[PDB]
This record gives C-alpha cells, sequence and structure tokens, in this order.
DNA sequence: CCCCCCGGCCCCCCCGGC
DNA sequence: TTTCGGGGGGGCCGGGGGG
C-alpha cells in the first residue's frame, strides 16, 4: 500500500549468520535496482520482511542475535514476523522493535466472509455455528477454510445436523502451556 | 531353497480405493477428491497397519495416471529428509514445470512424516504456500502431534479409526477365496482376535499359519501366533487370591521365557489402561510397579522381586 | 586358535546345523518347513539367555546358502555400528543389490536388535516393506519392549523357551560322550537345577568340573564336585538351616546358620535364594504370611544386592521367617 | 523437436557464458526469438539485475519458429554443460510448449554424442524495461585489472567507493581493520592498446557499491578482455562485458548516500 | 626377516595399487605363495568384491618359502606407504608366523633406510575361487573415457544403466534434475591403437548399478590406460584393469530389476 | 605455480515416553 | 539446571585436481 519493494525472506532460505552478514546485510542500505527501473517516492527503498523468525534454530551460529543486531541500525524498514514471542531464543528482540501482537479473531468478524465462501461455493453454512468452528480450530482461518474445502467435497450442508462430528473430527490438539 | 513366495500383504495390497475397508466416510471423500480433482494439502494420521500409505498410493494413482512417474515425490524415513533436502530437491520438484490435465497436480508423499525434524518441517511452510498452484502435500504419520502447528493448519486433517473385526473378517475372506485356503470359523476368530484391529498382523499371520500347518484352526493359529502377554499381565494383576497371581506369573510368564523388564513394563501399561479399578487403587499399584521396575532396571531382576509386587498390589487391593 | 580344542566349551559346542539345536523342536520344525517350499517370511526370535536363537539362524543361514554363507548374508549386531545412516546406506544397498555368488533371494540378520535406536528402527520399516520381493529380514532380541510396534507388525514371531530338562540331558550326553568324561545321576540333576534352562550355564560348569577332577579319565563328577567348584549350597545344608530357623530358638538358629556357612564359606544370597524355592511349594493357612515372607526377603535380597553387612543380613533374614510364620497360628 | 534448433559450434561459449554470472542469479528465463536469445535475472537481493544477450551471428545455425520462454535453473544447467567438451558442437533443442530442453554433443572426428534432458522451471519474474539514459561518466579498461582492484579491495571493507574526477579514478575501500586506496589515469598505448584505459567524464562522479556485487560482477572478465563501466549521478552502475555478437550486462545499485 | 621378502624396484607401484581400492575395503587378508601375491575382499554392503593379483614379474627379487596369510587394514597401510617417496625401492618383509609386517624404503644414493611395522588382525575370510564365468558381453576401452562417462552421469542420477546391443554400448542416467545418455561405438584406428573401442557381443545385455560403486571402480584408472567390462544378464559385472604382471578386479552386483 | 571443488573432521544445539 | 548417546546442521581445514 505504502509504494515499497519487499524483500521477503522465510524459513526456506538459509539465514545462517555468515549467509545473513554476507546476504541482507548489505540490502539495509542499498536501493532497488527494480524500484529505480519501475519508476512513488518510496518505490527505490527495501521493506525488509523477515518471516518465520522463530524458525530458525541455533544460539549463535542461527543469527538470532545478529538479526537483533541488525534491527539496531537499518536504514530501511525491517518487518519480523514470529508465531512465538516469548520464547528464549527471541531474547535479543526485547526492547529493540515495535512488538505488535495479532490475537485470536472473534467469529463475528469473520461470519461475512465465512457466508460469502459458503454462497460463493454453492454450499450451505449454517450461521449459528460459525462460533463452534472457530472452536474447533482455535482462531485458526487457515484451518477454518481448509475444514470448509474438504467438507463441502461430499456434505453440501452444513448445520446442526452433523456439526459434533466435523468439530470433534478435526479438533486441534495443540500442546498445553505450563 | 533359494525361491520366495511373495508375502500375501504385497500381493493383495489394495490398488484402487475402493479396495481399502475401514474409515468409510474418509475413504469416500477421497474417491470423491480423485474424481474431481484439486487435492489439497492433507495429514493422514492413525494407528499402525490400518491402510494410510495404501490409501496415499492410490489416491495418487487414480489422480495422475500416466504421469505418475513424472508427478509424484515420494520420501521416506529410509531417504534423506533434512533441511537440506527439504531446501534443495523438495523446491526444484515444486517449481518444476509439468503439464497436468486442468484438475491435477504434483503431489509430494512425505511417509512417515512424524520423523521429520523441525528445521525441515518450517523449511516446508512457505514452499506450501508459494507452490500451491501447482504442487500439493501429503504427509502419513502415527502420531499427528509430531507435525508443527503451522504445517496441520495448512493441511487437512484425516485421522483414521481403527479397523473393525467385520472389515478385517470382509478382506481375510476375501483374500482366503482368491487364495483357496481351507479355514474354519474359529480359526479366522483366534485370527482376528490376536491381530486387535492390524490388517497386516492378521494377513501375515494367516499367511504363515497356511504355510507351517495348512488348514486354519484355532490350534494351528495359536501355534503360530501366541496369546498377548498384556493380557496374561491384565489376568495375573486381576487375581483375587495372591496364591493365583504367582500362579500365573510362574507359569504364563516366568517359565515361558519373559523378561522380568518386559513383564513389569507391561504391568505398568495394562494398570494405567485398567478402568474397571478406582483410579486411587491404580496409582497406588504404580507407585508398586515403579519401585520394583527401579529395582530391575539397578539389576536384581529376580522372580522374587516380581513376587514381591505381586504380594504388595494384592496387599493394597485388601 | 590353533585348534577347536582350546577354544571354549560354550563355544566349541556350538550348532552347526539345525539338526543340533535341542528344545526348539516346534521352532526348528516350522522354519524348516519355511524353507524347504520357499516360505520364509520376516522373523522375529524372542527368547532369554541362552536359549540357541543366533545359533538357529546362523544354522538356517548355512543349510539356505551352504558354507558359503557369511559372504551371502548381511549380518549386523550390538557390537557394530547400527545409526540410521547404516540402515541408509548399507542395509538399503544390500537389500536392492542382487547376490554376486548365487541368483538367490538376500539375508539381513539383525542380532540383538532391541539395542537399535528407535531412529533407525523407523527407517528400516519401509526398507523392509519395498524389498520385500527379493530380501527378507530376522531380528532377534531378549527384550521386547525396546522394539517399536511398526516393526513388530512386519515379523512373524517365534519364542524361544528356557531349554527343557531333556535336551539338557541329550546335549549332557552328547558331550560326555565326545569329552570321555562320566557324571552320576545326582551330580546331572544338580547341573540341570542350577542351570535354570541356559545351556551356557551347563557347558561353562562342565568344563569347571572337568578342571577339578584329578583324574578325568578315571575320575567320575558327583554332586559334591558340582557344589564345590560352584561354591553353591547342598540341599541339605539350605534343609538344616530352614529346620533351624523355624524350630529352634534365636541363638541355635544364629549358630547354626553361622556354623553352615562357614563349613564350606557359603553366601547369604544363595542360601535365600534356596530357602525361597523350598518355600514356594510349602502350604500355608495365611496368605498374610506369604506376603510377609516375599516382601521381607526381597528387600534383602535388594539390600544385599548394594553389599552392607553380611550377619546383619543374616539376622535379619533369621527374624523375617520368624516372624512370617508366627501368622501361621492365629 | 523442431521449434527451436541453435547450435554452439563451441561448447565452451556457452559454458563460459553461464559461468559469467551463475553466482549473482539462480533461476533466469531465456527469450528466444528469430533475432536472438535474451534473459533478464534479479538477484535475491533485488539490487543487482543482469542483462545477457547473444545475436544470431554466434551461432553456426540458428532457428526458432516462433518466440519460445524458457525456465533454467543455472545449477542445474552447469551440471550439464560440464558433462561436454570444447572440441564438440552444442545443439538446444526445444519443442511445442515444452516440459524439458534437449542439449546435445556432437564430436565430428569420432561418432561419439551425447544427449541431455534438463527439466524446465516455472519462472514468473516480471520483465523490466531499460531505457536508454545518457551517464554523465563512462570508462573502458582492462578486465583483469578491475578485477585484481576488486578482490585487493575487498579484502578490507564489504564497500568499495568510486570516484570519477578530472582524469582520475580512485578506488577507495575503508573498514574496521583498516583502509586501501587505488587511483588510476586514463593511458593509451598504440604499441598494446589492449591495456588503454580510457576515460570520459562528463561531470565528476562519487559513488558507493557493495563488495559482494562487485565480485559477483567480476566474474565475468574472462568473456571480454576489456570492461566498460558507466555511471550517472543517481543511478545503478553498468558493468558490459562484450562478446563476439552479444553482451553480458550487470546494473548495480549503489548505497544511498 | 627371512620367510617371506618381496622387493618392489618403485614404491609407487604398490601404492597405487592399494590405493585403486582403498576406498572399496577396509579389511583385506593377503595370501602370499611362491607365484605371487593375491588378495580377495568384499565390501560391508557387500555388493562389490575385489580380487587383486601380482605376479613375481612385478617384483625385482621375490622368496617366500610357505605360503602366508597376512590381514590388513588398508588405511593404515596407505598411510604406512604414504610416507615413501618415489625414488625409494619398497621391501615388503615377514616372519613364520608373523604378528605384523615390516615395510623398508631404501634410498641407496642418500643412504636413506626408512622402517614401518604394522601389526597383522586376524580375519576368518577364507578365499573363494570365482569360478570363470561365460558372458554375453566383453567391451574393452580406454580408462580415461569410462571414468569421464561415470562422473558425467553420476552427477545426474544415483544409478547407472549400462546396455550393450549390436555395435553399441549406451550408458543412461535419468534424475531428478534431467537425465543423459552417451552412446559409443566400436572403432578401431592403427595410428593410436590405445584409443580403440573394442565390443565382442553375443547377446544384449541391460543392467543398472549404483553410481557410487562406479565412482569408487574407476579410481582404478591410473594403474592401467585400459579396462575391460564384462557384462551378463545372470552374472554380476567385471571390470579388470591389467598390470605388468597381475591385475586388479572388480565384481559388481546390479540392482535387482524392480 | 596458484585457485577452486569437495570430501572429512570439529563444534554446537537439541530429544530422550507412547 | 543437568550427570551419555544419538542425530542433525553449519563452519572451517585441507587434499586433490585443473588451468
Ligand atoms: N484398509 C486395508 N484394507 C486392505 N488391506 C489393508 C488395509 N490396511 C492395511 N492393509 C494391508 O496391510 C498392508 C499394509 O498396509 P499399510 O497401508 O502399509 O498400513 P500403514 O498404516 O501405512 O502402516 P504403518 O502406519 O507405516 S506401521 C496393505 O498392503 C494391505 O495389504
Ligand atoms: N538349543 C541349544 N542347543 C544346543 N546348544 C545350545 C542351545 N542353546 C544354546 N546353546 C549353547 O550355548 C551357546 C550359546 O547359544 P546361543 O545361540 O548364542 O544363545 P542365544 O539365545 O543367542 O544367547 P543371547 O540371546 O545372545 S544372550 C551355543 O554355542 C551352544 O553351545
Ligand atoms: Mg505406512
Ligand atoms: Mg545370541
Amino acid at each position: 500500500e505504502l509504494g515499497y519493494d519487499i524483500l521477503e525472506q522465510n524459513a526456506s532460505d538459509v539465514r545462517s549468520k555468515t549467509l545473513l552478514n554476507a546476504g541482507v546485510k548489505n540490502a539495509l542500505d542499498n536501493m532497488s535496482v527494480v524500484g529505480y527501473f519501475k519508476h512513488n517516492l518510496n518505490g527505490k527503498h527495501f521493506v525488509i520482511i523477515m518471516d518465520e523468525v522463530d524458525g530458525m534454530s541455533g544460539g549463535d551460529r542461527g543469527g538470532v542475535g545478529q538479526l537483533a543486531q541488525f534491527c539496531r541500525k537499518t536504514s530501511t524498514p525491517l518487518i519480523l514476523i514470529c508465531n512465538e514471542r516469548n520464547l528464549p531464543k527471541m531474547r535479543p528482540f526485547d526492547r529493540v522493535c515495535l512488538d505488535i501482537q495479532f490475537r485470536r479473531p472473534d467469529a463475528n468478524s469473520i461470519k461475512s466472509r465465512l457466508m460469502t465462501i459458503a454462497i460463493r461455493e454453492k454450499f450451505k453454512l449454517d450461521p449459528n455455528v460459525i462460533d463452534r468452528l472457530i472452536q474447533t480450530t482455535r482462531g485458526d482461518i487457515r484451518q477454518v477454510i481448509n475444514l470448509l474445502s474438504t467438507i463441502s467435497t461430499t456434505t453440501k450442508t452444513i448445520n446442526h445436523e452433523n456439526i459434533n462430528e466435523i468439530s470433534k473430527a478435526w479438533e486441534k490438539n495443540i500442546a498445553l502451556k505450563p | 531353497t533359494l525361491s520366495l513366495q511373495l508375502p500375501w500383504v504385497e500381493k493383495y495390497r489394495p490398488q484402487v480405493l475402493s479396495d481399502i475397508v475401514g474409515n468409510k466416510e474418509t475413504i469416500d471423500r477421497l474417491q470423491q477428491i480423485a474424481k474431481d480433482g484439486n487435492m489439497p494439502h492433507m495429514i493422514i494420521s492413525g494407528m499402525p497397519g490400518i491402510g494410510k500409505t495404501t490409501s496415499v498410493h492410490c489416491l495418487a494413482h487414480e489422480l495422475l495416471g500416466r504421469s505418475y512417474a513424472d508427478g509424484v515425490l515420494e520420501l521416506n524415513a529410509s531417504d534423506d529428509r533434512g533441511i537440506d533436502v527439504v531446501r534443495n530437491q523438495i523446491k526444484h520438484f515444486a517449481q518444476k514445470k509439468l503439464h497436468l490435465p486442468p484438475g491435477k497436480h504434483k503431489i509430494v508423499i512425505l511417509d512417515e512424516a512424524d520423523s521429520m525434524t523441525a528445521g525441515a518441517q518450517q523449511a516446508l511452510r512457505r514452499t506450501m504456500e508459494l507452490y500451491s498452484n501447482s504442487t500439493r502435500f501429503a504427509f502419513a504419520c502415527n502420531q499427528s502431534n509430531k507435525i508443527i502447528e503451522p504445517l496441520q493448519s495448512r493441511c487437512a486433517i484425516l485421522r483414521y479409526s481403527k479397523l473393525s473385526d467385520e472389515d478385517v473378517l470382509k478382506r481375510l475372506l476375501q483374500i482366503i477365496k482368491l487364495e483357496d485356503v481351507k479355514y474354519t470359523n474359529d480359526g479366522l476368530e483366534a485370527i482376528i482376535f490376536t491381530a486387535e484391529g492390524d490388517m497386516r498382523q492378521a494377513i501375515n499371520n494367516l499367511q504363515s499359519t497356511v504355510a507351517g500347518h495348512g488348514l486354519v484352526n484355532a490350534d494351528n493359529v495359536f501355534k503360530i501366533v501366541d496369546s498377548p502377554h498384556p493380557l496374561i499381565v491384565k489376568k495375573m494383576l486381576l487375581a483375587s487370591n495372591l496364591e493365583d497371581s504367582i500362579q500365573i506369573l510362574r507359569t504364563d510368564l516366568w517359565k515361558k521365557g519373559y523378561s522380568s523388564i518386559d513383564i513389569v513394563t507391561t504391568s505398568f501399561r495394562v494398570t494405567k489402561n485398567l478402568a474397571q479399578v478406582k483410579e486411587s487403587v491404580r496409582l497406588e499399584m504404580i507407585k508398586e510397579i515403579g519401585l520394583t521396575h527401579m529395582r530391575i532396571l539397578e539389576g536384581v531382576g529376580t522372580y522374587l522381586q516380581l513376587a514381591s509386587m505381586l504380594a504388595k498390589i494384592h496387599k493394597l487391593n485388601n | 586358535k590353533r585348534s577347536k580344542e582350546n577354544l571354549p566349551w560354550v563355544e566349541k559346542y556350538r550348532p552347526e546345523t539345525l539338526d543340533e539345536v535341542y528344545g526348539q523342536n516346534e521352532v526348528i520344525t516350522t522354519v524348516r518347513k519355511f524353507v524347504d517350499e520357499g516360505k520364509l517370511p520376516h522373523l522375529l526370535f524372542y527368547g532369554p539367555p541362552g536359549t540357541g536363537k543366533t545359533s538357529t539362524i546362523v544354522a538356517l543361514a548355512r543349510e539356505i546358502y551352504g558354507k558359503n554363507y557369511s559372504n551371502m548374508v548381511l549380518e549386523l549386531n550390538a557390537s557394530d555400528d547400527r545409526g540410521i545412516d547404516v540402515v541408509r546406506n548399507q542395509i538399503k544397498d544390500f537389500a536392492s543389490t542382487r547376490q554376486i555368488f548365487s541368483k538367490g533371494f538376500k539375508l539381513i540378520i539383525l542380532d540383538e536388535a532391541d539395542a537399535m535406536t528407535n531412529a533407525a528402527q523407523n527407517a528400516l520399516r519401509r526398507v523392509i516393506e519395498r524389498y520385500t520381493k527379493n530380501t527378507r529380514f530376522c531380528v532377534l532380541a531378549n527384550y521386547a519392549h525396546k522394539l517399536t510396534p511398526a516393526l513388530l507388525s512386519r515379523c512373524t514371531r517365534f519364542r524361544f523357551q528356557p531349554l527343557p530338562q531333556e535336551a539338557i540331558e541329550r546335549r549332557i550326553a552328547n558331550v560326555l560322550v565326545h569329552e570321555k568324561l562320566k557324571l552320576s545321576p545326582n551330580a546331572e540333576k544338580a547341573l540341570i537345577e542350577l542351570s535354570n534352562g541356559d545351556m551356557r550355564r551347563v557347558l561353562n560348569v562342565l568344563q569347571s568340573c572337568k578342571a577339578t577332577l584329578d583324574n578325568p579319565d578315571e575320575d567320575e563328577i558327583s554332586d559334591d564336585v558340582i557344589y564345590e567348584c560352584c561354591g553353591a549350597p547342598r540341599p541339605s545344608d539350605l534343609k538344616a538351616v530352614l529346620k533351624s530357623i523355624l524350630e529352634d530358638d534365636w541363638g541355635t538358629a544364629h549358630y547354626t546358620l553361622n556354623k553352615v556357612r562357614s563349613a564350606k564359606g557359603l553366601a547369604l544370597i544363595d542360601l535365600i535364594e534356596g530357602i525361597v524355592k523350598i518355600l514356594e511349594d510349602y502350604e500355608l493357612q495365611n496368605e498374610e504370611t506369604r506376603v510377609h515372607l516375599l516382601t521381607k526377603l526381597a528387600d534383602i535380597e535388594y539390600s544385599i544386592s548394594k553389599g552392607g553387612n553380611d550377619q546383619i543380613q543374616g539376622s535379619a533374614v533369621i527374624g523375617a521367617i520368624k516372624a512370617s510364620f508366627e501368622n501361621e497360628t492365629v | 523437436a523442431s521449434m527451436l534448433e541453435a547450435k554452439f559450434e563451441e561448447a565452451s561459449l556457452f559454458k563460459r557464458i553461464i559461468d559469467g554470472f551463475k553466482d549473482c542469479v539462480q533461476l533466469v528465463n531465456f527469450q528466444c526469438k528469430e533475432d536472438g536469445i535474451i534473459a533478464q535475472a534479479v538477484d535475491d537481493s533485488r539490487v543487482l539485475l543482469v542483462s545477457l544477450e547473444i545475436g544470431v551471428e554466434a551461432f553456426q545455425e540458428y532457428r526458432c519458429d516462433h518466440p519460445v520462454t524458457l525456465g533454467m535453473d543455472l545449477t542445474s544447467l552447469s551440471k550439464i554443460l560440464r558433462c561436454g567438451n570444447n572440441t564438440d558442437t552444442l545443439t538446444l533443442i526445444a519443442d511445442n510448449t515444452p516440459d524439458s530442453i534437449i542439449l546435445l554433443f556432437e564430436d565430428t572426428k569420432k561418432d561419439r554424442i551425447a544427449e541431455y534432458s534438463l527439466k524446465l522451471m516455472d519462472i514468473d519474474a516480471d520483465f523490466l524495461k531499460i531505457e536508454e539514459l545518457q551517464y554523465d561518466s563512462t570508462l573502458s579498461l582492462p578486465s583483469s585489472e578491475f578485477s585484481k582492484i576488486v578482490r585487493d579491495l575487498s579484502q578490507l571493507s564489504d564497500s568499495i567507493n568510486i570516484m570519477i574526477t578530472k582524469e582520475t579514478i580512485k578506488f577507495v575501500a575503508d573498514g574496521d581493520i583498516g583502509s586501501g586506496s587505488v587511483i588510476i589515469k586514463p593511458f593509451v598505448d598504440m604499441e598494446h592498446p589492449e591495456t588503454s584505459i580510457k576515460l570520459e567524464m562528463d561531470q565528476p562522479v562519487d559513488l558507493t557499491f557493495g563488495a559482494k556485487y562487485l565480485l559477483d560482477i567480476i566474474k565475468g572478465s574472462s568473456l571480454s578482455d576489456r570492461v566498460g563501466i558507466r555511471l550517472s549521478s543517481e543511478a545503478p552502475a553498468l558493468f558490459q562485458f562484450d562478446l563476439k555478437s552479444g553482451f553480458l550486462q550487470f546494473f548495480l545499485a549503489p548505497k544511498f548516500n
């Protein structure tokens, strides 16, 4: 939206300390060639998105500390994404980045989307059971959509008749916290 | 003799979804997916020997047909599946250009996915997300909890249930008809009882009994298939009198060659799963069994220690 | 290694053919029938120490392939590395390739598989499944709880029982014929009793007894020789000690225990085991007596296993037996 | 095996071209038309752009019925190419809607033919339009000299600063352990023109670049004896290696002031 | 130091012979008799068999009173061998019922003496006589060409399929990133006979072999400039490299057709 | 004589029941 | 926190080969 050029990294790429130093480190204060050849005033600047930051393993060679150091002198916007903020591996990011929490979305905020999907896909969904589906997925919207896609292949009507079986079958067994 | 007879588990391995017994709703869903395509990322979980690998392979075959060789990448615990493999070979397969019909996709079958490391699973996330337009992933495992939550979120969950005795009997009858095996109802009942819902175990036991004795009846079946020792342990723990429990321990377990460590571990498991007994009593029995297990692990694995454990259990029960 | 006569008797009498394995008639017959008609499945041999599992599998391999069996089988045991990498490379290559010498099927013998890691066992699953057309696996174990359920699901199980008395008698007769030895019936009975179904113990004790005789040719092995070489209590000693404990007073019982032990330097643990065996057959009116006996004697055995004061342990045995038997009156 | 047939009379040329920019980009879209072959690739950091052009004059027999786009993983392509000798002819064959292409190594003197199949990749990278621009500085110097200077300076720091002023070229590196400098002036020799360092400066220039990108760029020095560097005030630097009937171009974005 | 005494004029010959198969097997039993030295070993996977024969003519001096078996570990022997120089003569010495073997490097011009001792190992691997077999195809080709083909195709896949048919030999590999195929034909040149490709065919053959085993086998190309491959549908492939007074043979079992 | 590829140690990080 | 042992992944070091 803000007219930036995205340089994205994830767990599918090597992000060790050596690769980080020889990789995105040079991109902190470097112009984007694509931005120059695609000429907004911010199109020439990078937005470094480090996704799945918790997916890198290693006390020092992993590069978590190196990323934390990078966060203190980056000359371009840097956005990190992780699933577990309180893990010990994330300690270096204590007070160096602006923390933004994404909470589990409530049923109401997504009832309209679920109804739109249900009618567009031409299968009937009861709005009174949607919350239950959310309870099955623990607020995982992707999981809810996958459940609808998989169930609708054979059962074209979703209501209280089969809500219990569907919820029990797709229950997300997440390990509890201490 | 240097010749081998093909095992019946392989010879009569189902080749189509319609030949798989049990879990009817899931099989029908897979059949519908094969007819219509658009197979999603899926995770199939369940107990050993119920037809998970068979189901995945049959689905892939029905989906791809002649293209199966090019469009299927199969990896299991016997192959290299490290983070480097995920980052290079799987990525290359996902990015590969392959012209397919207008409702089919390339398939990556990660069998025994519960053995994969956390790093490889994490690396698989964006690979699945970015290349879903042409590639789909099918995990097969025994414990779905070993699969990290992000991967579960990306896949459709299919939990396979245990096979009922009816389905095992049905498949065994088909195999017997196809093999012309002389049998008796009692022998088939014994085979089903010993299998405990394991189709592979049932078929292997049937083949071994036929090879070793010919006629499939209770005597031959039990000669080939020993009575499971967990049931003997349960009978020992449920005995009313200490003398009966000691008799069972000495005759059915100790004189048959079962090790003390095996006996104590089986006792712990059976006591854990003893619903007929009050939970507090079960906890006391577990305390005593754990004392005995520690003593055995230290090195004193004698019949006297097991007898003392039984005496303490009976004293608790009284 | 100059000759086979320099080997210990446990190894010098190792069976070389399936006809030299005793006490496992059912298993031997079944496996012989399997091999005869080419219907050998993946095998599991579960049993206690020294029952003939390794001997049986080696004899089966020799029968299948003949004298040149070592080069046509892949044998791995706890002394060799059997990590996941080994399964991935060496076992896979052996299972997926043809035989160098003949055109027959291939045999992999995982002796002492209960020491294998869980990762290697899991890796073995699809290896066993995929190459079952041309390859077969044999697993050997003493402890079944160390084997994953997936591996057990793919194997046909055979249990090796403790050796019956008749089989031990036949093997003893063969050994006596070969060694030109003489054994009395009482000595044979004592040897069988102390064997506890393990052939290696029988062979080792027989070798020691032969070494004990001044003239192995003319002299005969008597029960006295066995008790001396093994340093074990005689049945009469156990009977006397138990009778003194049950009937006599504390001073007399203590004196009798000390005298019996000092006569031949017997160990207290052997006396406890013998007394437990004797008391097993005793008919007790009250179950509480049995409970006390078992619990206290097990505690004493565990204490002895870690050392401690021997005299106090003997007095504890005496007191435990007396207190337990005091419950047979009321 | 009819639409695209492109023949190199030695297989060494294609291998050298691929090795010129193999270490900077991985997935490349080769667009082949009647005129020739072109390829535009963007590195992972999105700061270096590689543009390769090969004309029809560089082929013994080039034929292409209609334009075709081939997705190439450079690692696999190099692995395939290393199986061929220089004395042999290399023919690239591509058919309609190709899931793979054929590389044929043929030996004229012998009767040995080596046929390899390379699986193509699905690449959806956008094509960038490079409009002609009037650079304020244009220099040409032997490739070996530039490679040596870059390699020497990269040992000190990760950033190299290039200053162009009146009849003066300066390359400086400043790091933690220390710093280094190198100064050159335009020079022409009639006996050895191949070492004639030439500069054409309209306005003074001063630009900083990353060491790794320059080390990747200089790897193409083997393709051309000389190398041309074009620099503008606030535009990416252009490094050009000329071929017999083609070119290899590296557009490197500088560091912000 | 009298029972067995063998002399190599140059120590490089024995080093190269050992390096020819040091990466294939680890434990080897060398049997020395009055007619020379032989050795037979099987890799850990039991897929490859190495058979080495060295005749008396290869030695400047050779004496072996009675047959002697010496069990050796390859890495230790190679480590000892690499000490010697290329201009020093080598001498292998063993006594009656030895527990070790002595390697002596001599440099008469510099009067340099280097003595090394290697402890022997007890190996119960009896020499298995390889009964002669008739092969459907027998092809002799330069070692360099075969090594180049193996190295090129092994990159594409872990298995290499060799087909021999009428006046044609084909090496094929199929892998994840692509496939490769090399076709060669018989050819004889009188100007350069060393480069000739000789093929004798009785029945066509088609066998698949592991790439790693072929990579290990080609390491013997240094010993001989040519390699002879004998292939049959019912027998393992035989790769032979000829020495001055002996040979090195690799018997490789093909992969199961399934 | 110098540079690059690629096998092998060396180290460091993380489960360990069912 | 952590008393062995196994497995995996990443970093250098160095042998060998090629130009
Ligand atoms: N539902 C089934 N119907 C028919 N045969 C079955 C069925 N399940 C298992 N079998 C038989 O047992 C053999 C093995 O089945 P598998 O699909 O390998 O079980 P599995 O659950 O994948 O085993 P694990 O989890 O890897 S131990 C099949 O080839 C069939 O012959
Ligand atoms: N059934 C038997 N018949 C004859 N001798 C036996 C028999 N069982 C054991 N022995 C003897 O004891 C020795 C050891 O036998 P093994 O076959 O090694 O027993 P094992 O069951 O394999 O021992 P473990 O499980 O590794 S402790 C043999 O060499 C024989 O001399
Ligand atoms: Mg399975
Ligand atoms: Mg054994």
